[PDB]
């Protein structure tokens, strides 16, 4: 069949994503909007933190 | 691609106005259509937009609450609702559609409506 | 955040044939260099000159050239023509909240 | 003191602050951003082509994530 | 952890009201304080909140543009400013702060609201 | 999106001692099981019973228990006391826009 992925973009990129999606026989199954808080953090490489972050979020939080 | 807006509007404070933006040429559903305003002798100001295909709207925080943007895919017309007008809201309102290179969209606004002037005044002489 | 785009000079005068170099400074880095430049003549709707910081659409003369990245952008008009005497706006669209600069006015040196 | 960025729902932020305390960490900067979320469907054969162009189109920001 | 709110208030359409919420007990800056309201006979409704330390606000779209939530770290006090009051805004407004895991005020933040003000009735009448 | 939480039953009547089973169902999966239950007695402020879908906070009697995940949640009052007769609310805070259910009223049967 067709496989499903998620994607996060700012509003001004969505239509480009849609155009590219069409060029590869793709479809949009769902859309939604969400506000997030972006944090810039400063810790020593205790970088423990990621493990506790994982427990705290059930795998969904990603340190970048 | 050409965009044609509704005619001038003169309104009393604390009321509503609806401007329409009719698109012709190109495809309407898959390209982002924005509204920008310009108060007399002042700068361009992005208010928000709609991606018709997904009925996904994006408002500037300055305008959320007082603003509703819609697109009607059957008539290729986008709409701007201004509520609770204030004298400050007097300005030219432009609809703008992103350009392309069924081309690939660029975000930047290549196509612009002629504009619609909304004058908000308690001056009974105006209306 | 509401990225503030400071354009300079606010106003300035030049003669036909001269080179105009306009600056747009951004309070934060602009995502994927998503920055556009518009020209607006009196009584007219804005016209797109540059998008993606340095890309020119078809039907825009090659005298307009855009450059810059991060937080400092420049629109350069290599030799001004009578039509070019107008107000110019920079715009960032690298996040959901787009914002315009206040505009730079190019008047006739007189 | 290495730096990273972190994207989270608002109701999780104070919890992040708290965890940071147990690594002597600090919040450098904060911002608020709205994003559109897409759930897309395409054939397995096109995922690479899509993912590649998606990186070129997004200057390497956009990341296609799998649904488990 | 006590939260005490300003007294009842009676306002006119188009006007504005500010409701104060003062925390006493434990730390204040490191916990998410929210405002929740309840129209007469109706359900609880989350309006928005602030995390004082970071000055980060979060409003529900319905009220985005009409509402300003601020915090005053000096006095341990949150405020709710609601503008362009309409008669559909008539309700009891409660401030609500997230609890912490375990007994003692210094546990882990839980997000859910364990601590509530007595509430503040705002009547909008023509 | 504005996740809608539907509570059922709307109103139900029970006797002291009986078991209460309250349902709250989400229109979308709820982020990291962040669902809370509150009890509101007449004229009081709400009171937190459960958070994280199933965790009990400091001071809440053992007769209150929460379960479920994803879109289907349940509050269970193992044995109703006189004060348990009240309105109960679920809330999701697994995204930045939190929302409540419309509430289930548990009244005295007779």
């Amino acid at each position: 069949h067709l496989t499903e992925y998620t994607l996060q973009a700012n509003w001004f990129d969505i239509t480009g994503i849609l155009w590219l999606l069409g060029q590869v026989d793709g479809k949009i199954i769902n859309s939604d909007v969400q506000a997030f808080v972006l944090l810039r953090v400063a810790l020593p490489a205790k970088v423990e933190f990621s493990a506790k972050l994982a427990d705290f979020s059930g795998g969904s939080l990603q340190l970048l | 691609v050409q965009l044609v807006q509704s005619g001038a509007e003169v309104k009393r404070p604390g009321s509503s106005v609806t401007v329409s933006c009719k698109a012709s040429g190109g495809s309407f559903s898959t390209y982002a259509l924005s509204w920008v305003r310009q108060a007399p002798g002042r700068g361009l100001e992005w208010m928000g937009g709609v991606i018709p295909l997904l009925t996904i709207t994006n408002y500037a925080p300055r305008f959320q609450g007082r603003i509703t943007i819609t697109a009607d895919r059957s008539t290729s017309t986008a709409y701007l609702e201004l509520n609770s007008l204030r004298p400050e809201d007097t300005a030219v309102y432009y609809c703008a559609r992103e350009g392309t290179t069924l081309g690939k969209p660029i975000g930047a606004f290549a196509h612009w409506g002629q504009g619609t002037l909304v004058t908000v005044s308690s001056l009974e002489h105006h209306h | 955040a509401e990225i503030v785009l400071t354009q300079s000079p606010g106003t300035q005068s030049l003669s036909p044939g001269e080179r105009a170099t306009l600056s747009c400074r951004a309070s934060q880095s602009v995502g994927n260099n998503k920055l556009a430049w518009y020209q607006q003549r009196p009584g007219q709707a804005p016209r797109l000159l540059i998008y993606g910081a340095s890309s020119r659409p078809s039907g825009v003369a090659d005298r307009f050239s855009g450059s810059g990245s991060g937080t400092d952008f420049t629109l350069t008009i290599s030799r001004l023509e009578p039509e070019d005497f107008a107000v110019y706006y920079c715009q960032q669209y690298g996040q959901s909240l787009s914002t315009f600069g206040q505009g730079t006015k190019v008047e006739v040196k007189l």
